[PDB]
């Protein structure tokens, strides 16, 4: 019941593969005013260290070659550091609506 | 407490007529403070061409000696009473008023009567005084925004003695000599056209009694036709500057409609925004909100003024140069948005800074005998505030926007310009953007 | 009027006073003692960052909902800061006291500070200074404090040129932690009732620097704009005492703003002084500024780029020759009556009754009626003002000058 849930959500993850290009699960979210809001909200560090590992995988997939086993990002050891920003942003966004309807 | 608590407990302006016509009127409060002042309905509207200036040439020599108290005896009597003392001339209303001590009424009730009708006119003080105010005009010239109001009056109303300025054209200042200046006094300030407020902590009785000393003797025993208000274009440009400052009215109603009350709610809707403000994005004013939203203007401010039957219903911004299209463009489409679909919240809102806005203004002292002269002035009876919330609630988004599409909707505007307005549209498409096909 | 002020010290530290009238707008002020004067020389302008951000986002009510519910309900929420003081002050029409109420407990004590709303407030801070200093007395004034203390009292009002931008929400959590305590406020009302507020501050609040030296010295400012402007300040007294009153009864005795407008001042003396000597467009007016644990008296002028150093010193000499012994005591008793209006004209309106009721609540600790004060001012006898002047004397200068300085006196000039 519980861990089969979880089976699932791992196996999904290998499955994905994003984590063979040394990405973790918020480097490849899709942008709107929101998002770009919620990016433009990050600190310093984590900022520098998100270009960072984009633009390493636009040049893995530029010579269209994966990372060596060893340096795949796995499940439960990244950072899902965008989720309070970007639920800020959708809180504010649905409070705006909210209020003028 | 509630607004019937609030708006019942107030008081009552008490007001009486002396037998020359000589309307007085008092309010009384619980603070040890009193503002005595004589407001006369006389300005530069009732001047003709060759006595431009004359009104404000008056309040200038008002204070520079009297018959009975000589030139520095007023001003001395005054500041060791310990009053302060102020007199402004618009282009109807002129008034002088003195913020004095509760206990000095008498005295300040005859130094006033004094500067009424006994001003003496000595040729040292007539040189003097031109002087003085040929250096305020050159001072005057700086200033942008009352240059730019002077523009959009005098391109509002063409030809009329509305379009004068306060002050006057120049050579119309250097060449009155001093029986012009009798003439003007003793033609009018005579029977009904003045008022002798106070306001505070006075009593009704000793007002009155007081008016009954001094001003007998006063012996008073033919103008205001209506006017054109043209709608037109004056740009000055000057490249030279770093803000361009933009005026532009349309005609409003005048003092005596509730149209007037609909449009001050719609003024409070779009109302004022200054470059200092606190909160930026997300102000009420969808206006405001777009111009901090993409920074095109320093300041506006969208407000109402009326005259005897006639009135502007304008709207004045500092911009800059690279903005002023868009921010006309902004204008205008908040303008038919309140127009054709202004729904009922922001209607609410209106009336909440109506409220607001009148209520704080009417408090103190100097602001409420200003009503009174005002208000006995243009009226003919101060109104008591409990009227103007029933006149608010005599108010939705329906007389709103039926008022708001018989004055904004499709006129012809009076802009004025000053400064660097080559990106201000011309005259045609601000009438392009000023109805709708829905755009 | 069966309501007068009403005055209650809670023992968690701080003072709720009221004032129950029938005037339809209710009025709340809290008066904070953390102005310019409790911050150090490594958080400059975190007073203005911090006067300039009432509408952020709170602990329990964000940013947009702060705006729109206070417009809606159509209230003012303006930000006044002295030197001593910052003063939160919303005001509304009576029926809508409860959620403005709700909204300053919420900007006072649930700060948040977050990141990006603090760099386009950084930008706000550099646009506000530029339209605070395009009058050039805001720059005299500044200077003139920075050139007469060593110490807490050389703070700005304003963020200096270098720091905008480099003040972060590190130093705003510090010091809204070390300034903003429940001994420091004043919650005063204007048309609410006593107990209301006493609910208000006993539910929701439950939170729980150095004095300055006189320095002397002078601050020129080489700016060319055709009009000399000049402070000459000495240090006079602190508040509270009768000496601070003898020093407002001798600016008034000098000479203080036009009372009569386009008029001619006959009644102030050092006008008349100038005006024997210096034949030209000028301006000189007294200067008393006070504070805590000092105060500054002086005068201030402004003239044209040729003949200030006439100006400057047909003043002092006229301030030196009241200061030993030359006055008429009908002088005095018109500078009492003088400073009788205005103490009594001051306070007529809203918030001019506001900032005296909340100020003499919070620095004195009491209230005093405004009565007893006209008594004490009648009280101030004529030996002390000689003896203020002489102080004046005998004390220590500091200049502050602007514009164009070609002919100027320093200090020994004078």
């Amino acid at each position: 019941s519980s861990k089969w849930l979880e089976g699932i959500r791992k196996w999904y993850y290998n499955a994905a593969g994003f984590n063979k290009l040394g990405l973790m699960r918020d480097d490849t979210i899709h942008e709107n005013d929101d998002v770009k809001e919620a990016i433009r909200r990050l600190p310093e560090n984590l900022y520098n260290d998100r270009v960072f590992r984009i633009k390493r995988a636009l040049d893995l997939s530029m010579r269209q070659q994966i990372l060596p086993k060893e340096q795949w990002t796995k499940y439960e050891e990244d950072k899902f550091y965008l989720e309070p920003y970007l639920k800020e942003v959708i809180r504010e966004r649905k409070e705006r609506e909210e209020w003028t309807k | 407490a509630t607004y019937a608590q609030a708006l019942q407990s107030v008081p009552e302006t008490q007001v009486s007529q002396l037998d020359n016509g000589l309307r007085v009127a008092s309010e009384q409060s619980s603070q040890p403070t009193c503002t005595v002042g004589v407001w006369i309905d006389a300005g530069s509207r009732y001047e003709t061409e060759k006595n431009n200036g004359a009104g404000y040439f008056v309040e200038h020599l008002a204070f520079k000696g009297t018959k009975n108290r000589p030139g520095n005896a007023l001003e001395k009597e005054v500041e060791s009473m310990g009053a302060h003392l102020n007199a402004y001339s618009t282009r109807e209303h002129t008034a002088y008023y003195i913020k004095a001590l509760s206990k000095d009424l008498p005295k300040a009730v005859e130094l006033l009567a004094d500067i009424v009708q006994n001003c003496s006119l000595e040729d040292s003080q007539i040189e003097k005084e031109r002087d003085v105010i040929l250096q305020e005009l050159q001072e005057n010239d700086t200033s942008m925004r009352d240059v730019v109001f002077n523009y959009l009056h005098a391109t509002a109303f063409q030809g009329t003695p509305l379009a004068q300025s306060v002050e006057g054209p120049s050579e119309n200042v250097r060449k009155l000599s001093r029986a012009d200046l009798t003439e003007y006094l003793s033609r009018h300030y005579k029977a009904p056209r003045m008022v002798l407020a106070a306001a505070g902590g006075l009593e009704h009785r000793q007002l009155l009694d007081l008016a009954q000393k001094h001003f007998s003797g006063l012996s008073g025993t033919p103008t205001l036709t209506p006017c054109r208000f043209t709608g037109s274009e004056i740009r000055h440009r000057e490249d030279g500057l770093p803000l361009a400052h933009v005026a532009i009215a349309v005609e409003g109603p005048g003092w005596a409609n509730p149209d007037n009350v609909a449009l001050q709610v719609a003024n409070a809707i779009i109302g004022h925004y200054d470059c200092t403000y606190g909160g930026g994005m997300h102000l009420s004013s969808p206006l405001a909100s777009v111009a901090v939203t993409n920074k095109l203007c320093q300041s506006f401010q969208t407000f109402n003024i009326c005259y005897a039957d006639t009135g502007l219903l304008g709207a004045h911004f500092v911009c800059d140069h690279m903005s002023i299209d868009d921010m006309m463009f902004v204008l205008q489409g908040q303008w038919m948005r309140l127009c054709t679909s202004a729904t009922e919240s922001e209607v609410v809102r209106g009336k909440n800074l109506l409220r607001n806005a009148l209520v704080s203004h009417l408090d103190g002292t100097t602001p409420v005998c200003e009503d009174i002269g005002r208000s006995l002035l243009t009226y003919g009876r101060r109104i008591p505030l409990a009227e103007w919330e029933s006149r608010i609630a005599e108010v939705d988004a329906r007389v709103v926007r039926e008022v708001c599409s018989k004055y904004f909707y499709d006129q012809c505007p009076a802009v004025a310009g000053f400064g660097p307005i080559e990106q201000l549209p011309d005259y045609n498409r601000i009438r392009s953007g000023m109805f709708w096909l829905r755009f | 009027h069966p309501q007068d002020l009403e005055f209650t010290r809670l023992p968690n530290g701080l003072v709720i006073a009221s004032l129950e009238n029938y005037a339809p707008a209710s009025r709340i002020g809290l008066f904070i003692k953390a102005g310019s004067r409790y911050e150090n020389f490594n958080n400059l302008g975190t007073s203005h960052l911090l006067r300039l951000a009432s509408s952020l986002t709170t602990k329990g009510a964000s940013s947009f909902k702060i705006t729109r519910g206070i417009e809606a309900v159509g209230g003012k929420l303006s930000v006044t800061s002295t030197r001593e003081n910052m003063a939160y002050t919303v005001e509304c029409l009576r029926d809508d006291v409860d959620i403005l109420m709700e909204f300053l407990l919420n900007v006072t004590t649930a700060p948040e500070f977050r990141r990006w709303e603090v760099a386009a407030l950084q930008s706000q801070l550099r646009i506000d200074k530029a339209v605070a200093f395009q009058n050039p007395q805001a720059h005299v004034i500044e200077n003139l404090h920075a050139a007469a203390y060593r110490n807490a009292l050389a703070n700005s009002l304003y963020c200096p040129d270098y720091r905008i931008g480099k003040v972060t929400p590190d130093e705003l959590h510090d010091y809204v932690q070390n300034h903003f305590t429940s001994a420091r406020m004043a919650l005063i009302g204007l048309g609410v009732s006593h107990p209301v507020l006493k609910q208000v501050a006993e539910q929701f609040l439950n939170i729980r620097g150095a004095k300055a030296k006189y320095r002397g010295g002078e601050i020129r400012e080489q700016n060319g704009d055709s009009l000399v402007h000049a402070a000459l300040v000495a240090e006079s007294a602190a508040i509270g005492s009768a000496e601070a009153n003898a020093f407002s009864v001798l600016q008034h005795v000098l000479g203080a703003g036009p009372h009569v407008k386009r008029g001619s001042n006959a009644t102030s003396s050092l006008y008349q002084a100038v005006a024997k000597g210096v034949h030209q467009p000028f301006d000189v007016s007294a200067f008393n500024a006070s504070y805590s644990d000092s105060g500054l008296f002086g005068f201030y002028t402004i003239s044209q780029a040729a003949s200030a150093g006439d100006v400057i010193k047909a003043a002092y000499n006229q301030v030196k020759t009241i200061a030993q012994g030359n006055l008429s005591n009908p002088d005095v008793q018109a500078a009492k009556n003088k400073l009788k209006a205005g103490y009594l004209m001051s306070v007529e309106s809203s918030e001019g009754f506001l900032d005296e009721v909340g100020c003499q609540a919070l620095a004195a600790g009491s209230y005093t009626p405004p009565s007893t004060v006209l008594q004490q001012i009648d009280a101030v006898a004529d030996a002390d003002v000689i003896n203020a002047a002489k102080k004046f004397v005998s004390g220590r200068k500091s200049m502050a000058a602007s514009g164009n300085l070609g002919h100027t006196p320093f200090i020994d000039e004078l």
